[PDB]
């Protein structure tokens, strides 16, 4: 297990690790998060509590480095750092332990929701999205646009998530355009899977960490970019049975582990309704439609 | 955006636009089987492109075999349609290509727009004026054209005759959905109309009766009369 210690909370702030929060008050004397499970990528964000603007946050591998957040009185916001000395870091980690000042990352045995949500989400994919090169841990916030917002402003501080675009060039063979406009087989399969992706893994992976931006931010170009990917593969005729059941997985704990009260702001009603009730994918995600059906009945 | 009655001078300006309505491309007949069912048979149809400002009619003759083995046609109809509309342009040099294409049913704009791609600067619009093209099947020369195809086939007309000569394209095109509006409401009176007086005919290279400025006046106001006549008869007013 793996911790990310904090120099200190100079001010009242909202802390998310994952999908769990609580809440610190100023100078309140918190100093960091204990027992982080190694394996996955994680995200800890942040929501000030005299300023709900700018939701942001870090992504993080713990086997990667040690890191550690300390606030910056200048640009008014927790920073996420790396300590290269490694004796310096454990010292310090130590210390805060014994006199038990860290939160202790909440897992259940039972629960896999946060490998669920992440199964297919890379530290290394997560890098070349979100370009920062000197640092090992990524910084998103609520206001980050994507490329393909941009398109349509500073380029070093944008998402850059893979572009799709429905009524382009890279998505319609000349001389198919009706039968790739119909059934988005072509483009989903040849353009973006074996052109781009490479796999399905990577493919899933930034559909994933797509979502968890739109939901842990509410990062507009993230929820964006999710719905997209979805639309893709269900408005596919021909999609490999291993990715439409895996689709089904993603998804279901997807809709699973968003806040009921945010489903008016997260969720498309175009995108879903199609895709569960007229897609050529219409009858493949049946946990999710049951999910869907039971927890969100009026978006459909 | 959308063409409506707040923008209507921009049909005439200088800027090159093509009308595209699709109305007449998949045309049938519904009957019923020896079985007691019900079939259709496809007869040849057309696609409507027109000039508005010059009268020029780019009148595309869909010939049934298009529609043979296939399936789901009212879809495959306005992919042929923007097919066929795409090869037009391809088809113009450079400095005939229209800035703009306006399409008089909202369901033409996703399949021109995928097949315009090549484009970019083509504008692809929709319009909330009711136009009455569908009845360009009544003009007799261009129903002739597309029934005795026997193969598809691109026909040149220009749908105003000489009119520019005497009066402007707005006033053109305003005698234009007139005499359409007229031939949709009541074709029968309306060819009545155009053909009561024999002394007046069709000059082999036009569409429309050689009508004097005072004539066409006269006409213009029979056809209005028309027009409301039926409306009574219609709601009982
Ligand atoms: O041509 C003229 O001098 C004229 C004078 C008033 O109206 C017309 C119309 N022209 C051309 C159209 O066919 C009738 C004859």
């Amino acid at each position: 297990m793996n911790t990310v210690p904090f120099t200190s909370a100079p001010i009242e702030v909202t802390i998310g690790i994952d999908q769990y929060s609580f809440n610190v008050k100023e100078n309140q004397p918190f100093h960091g998060i204990k027992d982080i499970p190694i394996g996955h990528v994680h995200v800890i964000h942040f929501q000030h509590a005299d300023n709900s603007s700018m939701r942001y946050g870090y992504w993080f591998d713990c086997r990667m480095g040690n890191f550690y957040i300390q606030y910056d009185p200048k640009d008014g916001l927790y920073k996420m750092m790396e300590e290269r000395d490694g004796a310096k870091f454990e010292n310090i980690v130590h210390n805060f332990k014994e006199r038990q000042m860290m939160v202790s990352y909440p897992k259940i045995d039972e629960d896999d929701t946060w490998y669920n949500l992440t199964e297919f989400v890379q530290m290394d994919k997560i890098r070349k999205i979100v370009r920062k090169d000197e640092n090992q841990f990524s910084y998103v916030d609520s206001s980050m646009t994507t490329v393909q917002e941009n398109e349509l402003s500073d380029p070093a501080h944008s998402l850059n998530y893979t572009v799709i675009n429905f009524k382009s060039r890279e998505a319609i063979r000349p001389g198919h355009e009706m039968e790739d406009f119909l059934d988005k087989s072509y483009y989903l399969n040849t353009v973006m899977l074996q052109g781009i992706f490479k796999n399905s893994s990577n493919y899933f992976g930034e559909l994933q960490f797509a979502f968890l931006n739109a939901m842990f931010f509410g990062n507009y170009g993230s929820s964006l970019q999710w719905h997209a990917m979805i639309e893709l593969i269900c408005s596919s005729a021909t999609v490999p049975k291993h990715m439409l059941d895996k689709l089904d997985e993603i998804l279901y704990y997807q809709i699973k582990t968003l806040p009921e009260q945010y489903s008016d702001i997260l969720l498309n009603e175009r995108v879903w309704n199609i895709c569960l009730y007229s897609s050529f994918q219409k009858n493949s995600l049946h946990n999710t439609e049951k999910i869907m059906e039971n927890k969100y009945p009026e978006l459909l | 955006g959308a063409m409506n009655s707040s923008n209507y001078a921009e049909l005439f300006n200088n800027d090159i636009k093509l009308f595209v309505d699709d109305t007449n491309v998949y045309r049938v007949t519904v009957h019923k089987t020896f079985e007691g069912n019900v079939a259709t048979k496809a007869i040849n149809g057309c696609i409507f492109t027109l000039n508005p400002k010059t009268g020029h009619l780019f009148l595309k003759i869909i010939h049934t075999s298009v529609w043979a083995g296939q399936k789901r046609l009212s879809q495959l109809a306005k992919w042929k349609t923007a097919e066929e509309v795409s090869a037009l342009v391809r088809s113009l040099p450079k400095e005939e290509q229209p800035k703009q294409i306006i399409v008089t049913r909202k369901a033409m704009l996703d399949p021109l727009e995928v097949h315009m791609l090549d484009f970019p600067n083509i504008a692809i619009r929709p319009t909330e004026l009711r136009l009455p093209f569908s009845a360009a099947m009544s003009i007799d020369k261009l129903s002739d054209v597309v029934m005795k195809a026997t193969e598809p086939q691109m026909v040149l007309f220009n749908i105003y005759d000489d009119w520019l000569d005497r009066i402007s394209s707005y006033t053109a095109f305003s005698r234009l959905t007139l005499l359409l509006r007229a031939l949709k409401t009541n074709e029968e009176s309306a060819k009545m109309i155009l053909l009561s007086d024999p002394t007046i005919t069709i000059k082999s290279y036009h569409l429309w009766p050689s009508f004097t400025d005072e004539q066409w006046i006269t006409i213009e106001s029979q056809m209005r009369d028309l027009i409301l006549t039926e409306y009574g008869r219609k709601y009982n007013v």
